[PDB]
C-alpha cells in the first residue's frame, strides 16, 4: 500500500548480472529482451520495492485486476520493465504469525497507474455514518498480511522489486557496461575507438 | 473456477518409483503449459519439468533429464508423472503449475498459479 | 505475558494531565487497535477512543471528541494519554484490543487489563 | 561575485540552478529552492567538485567555459588575446530564461551567432581570431 | 445518526440452574454486529458471546446467543456462583461506541 519509489539516475547498472544469479526466480521483464536492456541507455529508472504472498503475482500485471492490482499498485499497459522476486521465508515468515505488512483490501475507486494511497479514512460503503469508527459498512481498509513458517507456497511471502524505464529528451543518465577488447598495433583492424570509427 | 487437485506422493526408499497425478479445472487444459516445481528445505525452488501445447514435447531441468516421464490427456484433464531411481536428496513437497509466458516476453515469464502440492520422502 | 501493568491510582485537580500505561508483551504487532475504555465504580463501561498501531491514528466517539488526545507507540509498545478532567471525572480506564479484521466482524478479542 | 542562480520563474515553480563556491569547494546544485531578494525542494542534481580576472561563457545541453588570468592596476578589459578552454558539461537541461548575479567588478555582454575564422598553432591553441562581418576587410580576409 | 444499546431486564434475581433470558435491542436494525460480555467487579472483563451467534473460547455451553433483526437474545443454563456477574451487551455495528447499561445477577 505504501510501496516504495526511489529515482536512480546517473550511473551505470549490470543487468544481466541479475539474471545471471538463478536466485532470484521470478524475473518478469516487459518492452525488451534482459540480454538488450544491459546494452540499453535511459534517462530515469525507478524501483517500487514491496512484498506481497505466492499468489498475488497475477495482480502484478497490466490489465488484470484485483486488490494489489486497483487499490496498492496499478500496472500501466504501456509498461517497459521488470519485475523481479524470490522466496525470502528466512527473514520476512517468522513463527507465530507474521502481521507486519499491510494491504489496501477496500477503495471507492480503483488507483490509476503510478498512484499510491495511504489514506486512513474509513471505507463507507452503507448507510450508517462511519464518523472514523469500525462496524457496519465501516472499516479501515488496510488489510494486514499473514506469514507463517508452515503457510503454504502460494501464502509465502516474496519481496518484489519493480524496475521501470522511461525516455524524453533529457539525456540517458543511466546506462549499462560496455565492452572493452585489447589494442592490436601495425595491423588492418576494424575499430570503434568510443563513438568514433575507422579502418 | 480454476483448481489444482495433486496426489501419488509418499514416502519411497532411494532406488524406487512413484507415481504423481495432477489434475486442473476451470479452463482449458489442451492449449496450455504446465510446469513442475518442487520445495525442499533450503528454500530456493528449482523449476524442473514443463509440458509444450503440443501433447509430446517436454521440457526437463538440466540436474535430472528424462526422469519426470510424462503424459497427456486432454480429456481426462490429468497429467501423469512417474519418477525412477530416486536420490536421498529428492524429499520435497510437489508443486504442478499452471501456463506461463501467454504472449509475454522472453525472460523466465513466471507462472502465477501453483498448486498446493504433494509430499514425497526418500529416505 | 498476558498482562498489562497498571499504573497507581491517583486523583488529580480540574484541568490537570492524567497519564495511563498499557503495555503490550509478546505476540505479534501491527496486527490489533489498542483502545480504551473508561467506567466509573458504580457505572457502566464506556468506550472513549481507539489508535491504530499502523499510523497512530485516533477514532473517537460523540463524547469525548475535542476533549482527549491518545496516541501509541511501537518501540514500547504502550498507548499513552493526555487529558485535563475535572474532579467528578475520576474513573478507572481499561486497556482492550484484538484484531480487527476488515471484510468479516469488528470488535475486541481479548486482553482486557486490571486497571488504569 | 559569482554567477550561480539561473532559471525562469526565479523562485520555486521549477527547478533552478545554483553555483557556490565555499573555503576550496565548489557546489553545483539545482533545486526549487525559496529564493530572497538578495540572498547570500524538488532536488534532481548535486555534486560537489584587481589582481585576478576570470572569463566565464554560458550557453546551450548546459556548457561552461573557463578561464583565469592574473593583472593588476585597469579598469576597462586589457588589450589582450586568449583562448578559453571548457571545463564541465551540465546535462540536466534547466529551462533557464533569466539569471541574477547578487553579494570587485564584473561585466555582462551577450553572444551573437556570427561566423568567426580560428588561427591554430603547433601546439593546438588558438592565437588569433577574425570576425566576418565586422568591416568589408574582414569580410576580404 | 446516534445508535444505542437497551438491556432488558436490567437486573435479575436468578437461583442455580435456572433459565436466563436477556433482550439486548438497538433503535435501529442490527444484523450480527452484538456481543454479550461478562463483567465481575474486580476482575477484568470477560467475553461470553462474539458476534451473537459463536461461542466464546475458554467459555463453556452454558451460554448461547440467538435473535437478530432488532433482538437479540442471550441464553443462559446452568447458573454457577462463578455464572453470576454483570452482562454486558458490547455493540459493534456503527458510531458511536455505546455499551450495554450494565445488567448484575446476583444468588438470592
Ligand atoms: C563547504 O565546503 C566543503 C568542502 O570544502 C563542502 O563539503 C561543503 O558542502 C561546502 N558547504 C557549502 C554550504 O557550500
Ligand atoms: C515537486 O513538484 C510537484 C509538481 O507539482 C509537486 O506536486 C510536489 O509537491 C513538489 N515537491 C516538493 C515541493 O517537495
Ligand atoms: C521552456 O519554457 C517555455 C515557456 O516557459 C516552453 O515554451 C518550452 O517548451 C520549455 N522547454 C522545456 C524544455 O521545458
Ligand atoms: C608548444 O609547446 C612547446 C613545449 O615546450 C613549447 O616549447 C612551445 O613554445 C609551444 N608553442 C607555442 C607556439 O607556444
Amino acid at each position: 500500500y505504501a510501496w516504495n519509489r526511489k529515482r536512480i539516475s546517473n550511473c551505470v547498472a549490470d543487468y544481466s548480472v541479475l539474471y545471471n544469479s538463478a536466485s532470484f526466480s521470478t524475473f518478469k521483464c516487459y518492452g525488451v529482451s534482459p540480454t538488450k536492456l544491459n546494452d540499453l541507455c535511459f534517462t530515469n529508472v525507478y524501483a517500487d520495492s514491496f512484498v506481497i504472498r505466492g499468489d498475488e503475482v497475477r495482480q502484478i500485471a497490466p490489465g488484470q485486476t484485483g486488490k494489489i492490482a486497483d487499490y496498492n499498485y496499478k500496472l500501466p499497459d504501456d509498461f517497459t520493465g521488470c519485475v523481479i522476486a524470490w522466496n525470502s521465508n528466512n527473514l520476512d515468515s517468522k513463527v507465530g504469525g507474521n502481521y507486519n505488512y499491510l494491504y489496501r483490501l477496500f477503495r471507492k475507486s480503483n488507483l490509476k497507474p503510478f498512484e499510491r494511497d495511504i489514506s486512513t479514512e474509513i471505507y463507507q460503503a452503507g448507510s450508517t455514518p462511519c464518523n472514523g469508527v469500525e462496524g457496519f459498512n465501516c472499516y479501515f481498509p488496510l488489510q494486514s498480511y499473514g506469514f507463517q513458517p508452515t503457510n503454504g507456497v502460494g501464502y509465502q511471502p516474496y519481496r518484489v522489486v519493480v524496475l521501470s524505464f522511461e525516455l524524453l529528451h533529457a539525456p540517458a543518465t543511466v546506462c549499462g557496461p560496455k565492452k572493452s577488447t585489447n589494442l592490436v598495433k601495425n595491423k588492418c583492424v576494424n575499430f570503434n575507438f568510443n563513438g568514433l570509427t575507422g579502418t | 473456477e480454476e483448481q489444482l487437485v495433486e496426489s501419488g506422493g509418499g514416502l519411497v526408499q532411494p532406488g524406487g518409483s512413484l507415481r504423481l497425478s495432477c489434475a486442473a479445472s476451470g479452463f482449458r487444459f489442451g492449449s496450455y503449459y504446465m510446469s513442475w516445481v518442487r520445495q525442499a528445505p533450503g528454500k530456493a525452488p528449482e523449476w524442473v519439468s514443463d509440458i509444450n501445447t503440443r501433447g509430446e514435447t517436454t521440457r526437463y531441468s538440466d540436474s535430472v533429464k528424462g526422469r519426470f516421464t510424462i503424459a497427456r490427456d486432454n480429456a481426462n484433464n490429468t497429467v501423469f508423472l512417474f519418477m525412477n531411481r530416486l536420490k536421498p536428496e529428492d524429499t520435497a513437497v510437489y508443486y504442478c503449475a499452471v501456463a506461463a509466458s501467454g504472449d509475454t516476453f522472453e525472460g523466465r515469464s513466471d507462472p502465477d498459479y501453483w498448486g498446493q502440492g504433494t509430499l514425497v520422502t526418500v529416505s | 505475558q498476558m498482562q498489562l501493568v497498571q499504573s497507581g491510582a491517583e486523583v488529580k485537580k480540574p484541568g490537570a494531565s492524567v497519564k495511563v500505561s498499557c503495555k503490550a508483551s509478546g505476540y505479534t504487532f501491527t496486527s490489533y487497535a489498542i483502545s480504551w475504555v473508561r467506567q466509573a465504580p458504580g457505572q457502566g463501561l464506556e468506550w472513549m477512543g481507539r489508535i491504530i498501531p499502523i499510523l497512530g491514528i485516533a477514532n473517537y466517539a460523540q463524547k469525548f471528541q475535542g476533549r482527549v488526545t491518545i496516541t501509541a507507540d511501537e518501540s514500547t509498545s504502550t498507548a499513552y494519554m493526555e487529558l485535563s478532567s475535572r474532579s467528578e471525572d475520576t474513573a478507572v480506564y481499561y486497556c482492550a484490543s484484538g484484531a480487527f479484521y476488515y471484510g468479516s466482524g469488528s470488535y475486541p478479542f481479548d486482553y482486557w487489563g486490571q486497571g488504569t | 561575485i559569482r554567477g550561480w542562480i539561473f532559471g525562469t520563474t526565479l523562485d520555486s515553480k521549477t527547478q533552478s540552478l545554483l553555483i557556490v563556491n565555499n573555503a576550496t569547494n565548489v557546489v553545483i546544485k539545482v533545486c526549487e529552492f525559496q529564493f530572497c531578494n538578495d540572498p547570500f525542494n524538488n532536488c534532481t542534481f548535486e555534486y560537489v567538485s584587481f589582481k585576478n580576472l576570470r572569463e566565464f561563457v554560458f550557453k546551450n545541453y548546459f556548457k561552461i567555459y573557463s578561464k583565469h588570468t592574473p593583472i593588476n592596476l585597469v579598469r576597462d578589459l586589457p588589450q589582450g588575446f586568449s583562448a578559453l578552454e571548457p571545463l564541465v558539461d551540465l546535462p540536466i537541461g534547466i529551462n533557464i530564461t533569466r539569471f541574477q548575479t547578487l553579494l570587485a567588478a564584473y561585466y555582462v555582454g551577450y553572444l551573437q551567432p556570427r561566423t568567426f575564422l580560428l588561427k591554430y598553432n603547433e601546439n593546438g591553441t588558438i592565437t588569433d581570431a577574425v570576425d566576418c562581418a565586422l568591416d568589408p576587410l574582414s569580410e576580404t580576409k | 445518526g446516534d445508535i444505542q444499546l437497551t438491556q432488558s431486564p436490567s437486573s435479575l434475581s436468578a437461583s442455580v440452574g435456572d433459565r436466563v433470558t436477556i433482550t439486548c435491542r438497538a433503535s435501529q436494525d442490527i444484523s450480527d454486529y452484538l456481543n454479550w460480555y461478562q463483567q465481575k467487579p474486580g476482575k477484568a472483563p470477560k467475553l461470553l458471546i462474539y458476534a451473537a451467534s459463536s461461542l466464546q473460547s475458554g467459555v463453556p455451553s452454558r451460554f448461547s446467543g440467538s435473535g437478530s433483526g432488532t433482538d437479540f437474545t442471550l441464553t443462559i443454563s446452568n447458573l454457577q456462583p462463578e455464572d453470576f456477574a454483570t452482562y454486558y451487551c458490547q455493540q459493534s455495528y456503527s458510531a458511536p461506541r455505546t455499551f450495554g447499561q450494565g445488567t448484575k445477577v446476583e444468588i438470592k
